[PDB]
RNA sequence: CGCGACCUCAGAUCAGACGUGGCGACCCGCUGAAUUUAAGCAUAUUAGUCAGCGGAGGAAAAGAAACUAACCAGGAUUCCCU
RNA sequence: AAAUACCGGCACGAGACCGAUAGUCAACAAGUACCGUAAGGGAAAGUUGAAAAGAACUUUGAAGAGAGAGUUCAAGAGGGCG
RNA sequence: GUUAGGACCCGAAAGAUGGUGAACUAUGCCUGGGCAGGGCGAAGCCAGAGGAAACUCUGGUGGAGGUCCGUAGCGGUCCUGACGUGCGAAUCGGUCGUCCGACCUGGGUAUAGGGGCGAAAGACUAAUCGAACCAUCUAGUAGCUGGUUCCCUCCAAAGUUUCC
RNA sequence: GCCGCCGCAGGUGCAGAUCUUGGUGGUAGUAGCAAAUAUUCAAACGAGAACUUUGAAGGCCGAAGUGGAGAAGGGUUCCAUGUGAACAGCAGUUGAACAUGGGUCAGUCGGUCCUGAGAGAUGGGCGAGCGCCGUUCCGAAGGGACGGGCGAUGGCCUCCGUU
RNA sequence: GGUAACGCGACCGAUCCCGGAGAAGCCGGCGGGAGCCCCGGGGAGAGUUCUCUUUUCUUUGUGAAGGGCAGGGCGCCCUGGAAUGGGUUCGCCCCGAGAGAGGGGCCCGUGCCUUGGAAAGCGUCGCGGUUCCGGCGGCGUCCGGUGAGCUCUCGCUGGCCCUUGAAAAUCCGGGGGAGAGGGUGUAAAUCUCGCGCCGGGCCGUACCCAUAUCCGCAGCAGGUCUCCAAGGUGAACAGCCUCUGGCAUGUUGGAACAAUGUAGGUAAGGGAAGUCGGCAAGCCGGAUCCGUAACUUCGGGAUAAGGAUUGGCUCUAAGGGCUGGCAGCCGACUUAGAACUGGUGCGGACCAGGGGAAUCCGACUGUUUAAUUAAAACAAAGCAUCGCGAAGGCCCGCGGCGGGUGUUGACGCGAUGUGAUUUCUGCCCAGUGCUCUGAAUGUCAAAGUGAAGAAAUUCAAUGAAGCGCGGGUAAACGGCGGGAGUAACUAUGACUCUCUUAAGGUAGCCAAAUGCCUCGUCAUCUAAUUAGUGACGCGCAUGAAUGGAUGAACGAGAUUCCCACUGUCCCUACCUACUAUCCAGCGAAACCACAGCCAAGGGAACGGGCUUGGCGGAAUCAGCGGGGAAAGAAGACCCUGUUGAGCUUGACU
RNA sequence: CCAAGCGUUGGAUUGUUCACCCACUAAUAGGGAACGUGAGCUGGGUUUAGACCGUCGUGAGACAGGUUAGUUUUACCCUACU
RNA sequence: CGACUCUUAGCGGUGGAUCACUCGGCUCGUGCGUCGAUGAAGAACGCAGCUAGCUGCGAGAAUUAAUGUGAAUUGCAGGUUGAUCAUCGACACUUCGAACGCACUUGCGGCCCCGGGUUCCUCCCGGGGCUACGCCUGUCUGAGCGUCGCU
């Protein structure tokens, strides 16, 4: 997977997903922009939603892509910046919005566009606030809790397109057109399933391994292939 | 179906004509030559072929400049002057 | 705010002069094998050789000692005999 | 600077060598005919006679092929012809 | 007479540099083209009747899906049939598998040899693949095969001994 | 054009190497010119008619065509005048052979002109080296315009292109 | 100009800003308009006439660009407010967010009229210059009617997606109002109105497009991308025949009609008795009307299985539109029933499933060894582990602020494990893997730090990770015992002890696609069965995501038996097509010490040639397949070689 | 004992060489002929390359342990025989 | 008797050894020691009265001048005031190629000056001259909260 016949599959695609730049406005007071389509985007089953915010250093009309939270419609307007009000896909700085709300497409670094939680269900709680130091935690979709810089900003909601792992994809090929809209990635061929020369797994009488699938961190690559580094391995009960 | 059925689905060109050494061996989708490398400054040619290098030296073409430096050397590079008249 | 000196740095179809590429038999600077010898083979051998890249000239390169000696001392460099 | 090196280039002079399956791949429209998509691979093939004097006229045939005339010291040298 | 040398001539399976190929096929991308006639009848809807309530029966309408029969197209089961100095360095014939979907094909494009691509057989990479092709190093090395050109004259062996 | 005697010198003597190159036999006038239905009668050109040319009969393809026109690829094979050697696996009057002589005309039908997956210069950086990486990323990356004003053209510097 | 949707011939003006167009998937249903096909009548020329036939065929026309009207579609505007709900499609679907009714407006208008345009074109009939005509004259180039027919288009409406179905050159429309134009004149700027005048360079343009001009060494049964597509029977671009246009049977003629072949048929009586095996062949087949089992994941199974009906001609009955519960006229199909009738013949050729009752394997569709394996292999949805919060995991690279996953962010990228659903998935951390703890602490290199010594050198303490010590783990790789004794007939063993390991095989499931002994043994199918299926478990070596047990559908997959039907057999016959054969013309190959009748004998132990016997009579045409240890390729098996390569780890470096 | 004149058969399970059962029969004796006989057939078994188990090995791999699918070339020359 | 089969000889076919010739190679030696932006080496297309190949040459195309030589060239026809032949010093050389306005489709441009549409008047058809990177010497126009200066 490191090139060539790999590379994802980037044409019907509809544009980069991200939040606004930061300015004297979002820095020192609040914008207000509205919402002129909500639109789907390929390799990504959630939907993005432009939105027309106005410039104001020459006359002109801007316009993003944010992730669409669920509960927003076309029309409706947008407000934003260090003040503007907690209510649904209004964005305001961690530093501001109450322990309890939930929020998406969160930034990490103050002023980055946006990293965490804009795939389709995905939120990144506030917990606790520490205001000399300037700190803030915030628990993420994977159990953790980041410790994150207090001016670094989320809209507010829950991901749109949400419940997608529910439905059984059936036949083989609604999987194709779900992987041939992604990359080169799919009928995926087993290790065993291949001769001495091709995977270290595979060869012989039967179809077993022989070694262990547990493999060392510090191994190099044709042999990091497994259970890499495994903290443990089986059916996992209790907790 | 290897052999001569798939012989037939021949309708397509590889390499044509170069435009400096003007040898069908000029690849078109990777466009340098195959025989000198067009695009490259320089040459191609090599050491370890040397029938290669005298099919084209020097010697083997017309020489138009060369074949009257030669001759224009041995009496002393004589330029401006002209015969005694009658 | 202006005016002037320097320093460091733009742009030109500004005025006049230079370089590229070729041939490569002999010369200079790099980089650089394995067949094969050892009655096997890893150090050794092949060999600083083959192939690769670079720069020249009518020759190149070297060159008037941080030199050989151990003598009653020879006195830049290259080349042949030993 | 010289005394050194020079199977490429420009002219030259020789040979106890080879003599057209030899000697260079090449004595001749050869790095040419032709093969390979391309890198590349790459032949075969010298000789009438002193002179063209290269056989008017006749005759069989539709035509090649023939019979007699004739040039030459010879066609028992008749245009891939000692 | 022994030896180093291309060393009496002819012969490997290998190994080593530097270079040419995706015009067949393997796969990812851009852009055009293509696919008889029949069968089965899922949701959604129209009355017609039964019951206290839920809701249920009878008749129509509708047009699903890696659904069936089956043509063009793509494929290649059995005859272990023909052909086997052939028409063909893998064809042809009757019978066969699929045929609105992970379908079937033209053009432009990316991937290069311990390297690519693989619904995975060590498959495919220009009639070559359990490591493609072209030139060189190279006349590569051989306790092993095959060959080894004129006459007469004279003498004429060995397969046993130690050490490898 | 060549040979004997005394002396020199060496790429010096063939039956063979599934040896190299060239030429010729037996087999042999033998294997063979068998896939997709089929021909026959008259004439006229001629030194030569089972096959070409005209006319009449009987047939096949059967619009998913043995029909009519294109793109790749071929490169003149297109079309008339002749020729009978060779070739077209019997024959040729025939031919896509041979020899001579003609033939491809556009604002409106294509390429050019724009981008697609993708190819790739400069700034930078890597590099012993020819060179490689990268394509918006360490860059002073725009050479243009309607007007405000100075002073210079052209045609009666009147009015406007031209700096 | 109009209430207004919007209309009229023009209808000034910059930087800036906003949007339109170029700009889109595939599948179903219905409607509009051309081409084409059909049907009744009129012209002109043909064909046929023994008899009939107002007959059978040929042919019958108008480009672009402009104006005018039909034909289609509207999510366009007005008055007006509707349950006794209404409007309406094949399906839908619409409405106090304004329906029915009435009246208007905009876009396409490839159809008919118009100028073009009859002056040309086509059909026929007749006259000139023999030539050398785009010669010249005449008639004609009509009128009606149908449609789920086929082909192209144009619109309206529905379905599908964890699949949402290109870019930009180019060109228009708007908001805004920077500005500009001249003082009622001759008027000015200004026009996206009509007329007019000058101009468009370069390269390609012939022909084949293939059972003859392209690739396959050739005029090669191979292979190579599209466009248009008439009549008849049919469900039909199926199969068979025919028009338009095409062709000379595909590098040969003539004569015979032998044995072998290659591709077609037919067979009295029996019917797999043939064979490894029903291999090959044959049987069934179209549509209408009845009728249909196990089993099931209720969807299927299912054309189950099993029957009957079907020709020809003479009738009857139903199913529509248009003009003004009735009258007139206009009309293209089907569907049901009855009768007469043929030597019991009708899907008359052509097209066109053999059926049933079980065992295993793999859920299904899909892919795969081009050129000896299409399968039980690969992939698959479903299940489960594993790493990872970007200074990041996984990965490429000789190198750089290098690149891929990524225009991404945990319902996310990467790495393995089994294989749809239902029912289930027991014991073992001693062993290796992997992991988490650290000064509870034995091994520890570079570099230093210090003292001894004249230095060259040596000793002493300090001492990373990794190894030792101690936790986590089997949907991590696998592994899951031995022996004597006991019941009132005997077998039998519920019970009792005793040695051992990390436990010691828990659910289930068997002489299997897996059991040596083995053709295991009771039962079932046959006259007879190393076979197939139903139980018994002792199981050499069955056992649970290294998966265990089961199951509807499915299969060019492996296996058994019954009804059908057959030249597969008893036992072979005859026919047809093409060769073979004989003749004219053309005319190659492999192979070849020398050759070519046998016995026995010896001999490198199986002679055509030697020795002893038998014997030996030109030259040849068709066959055959005993012999030449026949040809075809320096044995692919085995052994040697101090000859190699592909794979793998605790071999060595 | 002389006698090898004339015969010594049809079926089920199995790839069989061998074995065992049904039925008929004068009888269902045994053998050679390159363990007679593939340019006479068949390829059903073994004994290539695909695939699945059941033991062994950490493994590439291995099985007189079992399975499924796996292309049978030439005659026109001499002889022989017709 | 005859065909056919084998041997030998004569003469003919078929084939191209052997011999004899050589404007060609091989080896040694000597001497000189010269490519290029002023456009190389190498490619491509063109050039004869009759001409395809080798040769030679460039729209001045089997070559033009000049110096020398002094009556040809030739395969057929026609055409001494210097034929033909060697020398090379004056003149000239298509398109590509390091290859140079931008680009490889023989495609689109910008800058000036000339003859024609003219009566520069832009657009129009012809003809000419400049329009690549890198780098050194200096000249012109400029940038900098770099370092200072004086009002």
């Amino acid at each position: 997977g490191a090139g060539s016949v790999f590379r994802a599959h980037v044409k019907h695609r509809k544009g980069a997903a991200r939040l606004r730049a930061v300015d004297f406005a979002e820095r020192h007071g609040y914008i207000k922009g509205i919402v002129k389509d909500i639109i789907h985007d390929p390799g990504r089953g959630a939907p993005l939603a432009k939105v027309v915010f106005r410039d104001p250093y020459r006359f002109k009309k801007r316009t993003e892509l944010f992730i669409a939270a669920e509960g927003i419609h076309t029309g409706q307007f947008v407000y934003c910046g260090k003040k503007a009000q907690l209510n649904i896909g209004n964005v305001l700085p961690v530093g501001t919005m109450p322990e309890g709300t939930i929020v998406c497409c969160l930034e990490e670094k103050p002023g980055d566009r946006g990293k965490l939680a804009r795939a389709s269900g995905n939120y990144a709680t506030v917990i606790s606030h520490n205001p000399e130091t300037k700190k803030t935690r915030v628990k993420l979709p994977s159990g953790s809790k980041k410790v994150i810089s207090s001016a670094n900003r989320a809209v507010v909601g829950v991901v749109a397109g949400g419940g997608r792992i529910d439905k059984p994809i059936l036949k083989a090929g609604r999987a194709y057109h779900k992987y041939k809209a992604k990359r080169n990635c799919w009928p995926r061929v087993r290790g065993v399933a291949m001769n001495p020369v091709e995977h270290p797994f595979g060869g012989g009488n039967h179809q077993h391994i022989g070694k262990p699938s547990t493999i060392r961190r510090d191994a190099p690559a044709g042999r990091k292939v497994g259970l890499i580094a495994a903290r443990r391995t089986g059916r996992l009960r209790g907790t | 179906t290897k052999g001569t059925s798939s012989f037939g689905k021949r309708r397509n060109k590889t390499h044509t004509l170069c435009r400096r050494c003007g040898s069908k061996a000029y690849h078109l989708q990777k466009s340098t030559c195959g025989k000198c490398g067009y695009p490259a400054k320089r040459k191609r040619k090599y050491n370890w072929s040397a029938k290669a290098k005298r099919r084209n030296t020097t010697g083997t073409g017309r020489m138009r400049h060369l074949k009257i430096v030669y001759r224009r050397f041995r009496h002393g590079f004589r330029e401006g002057t002209t015969p005694k008249p009658k």
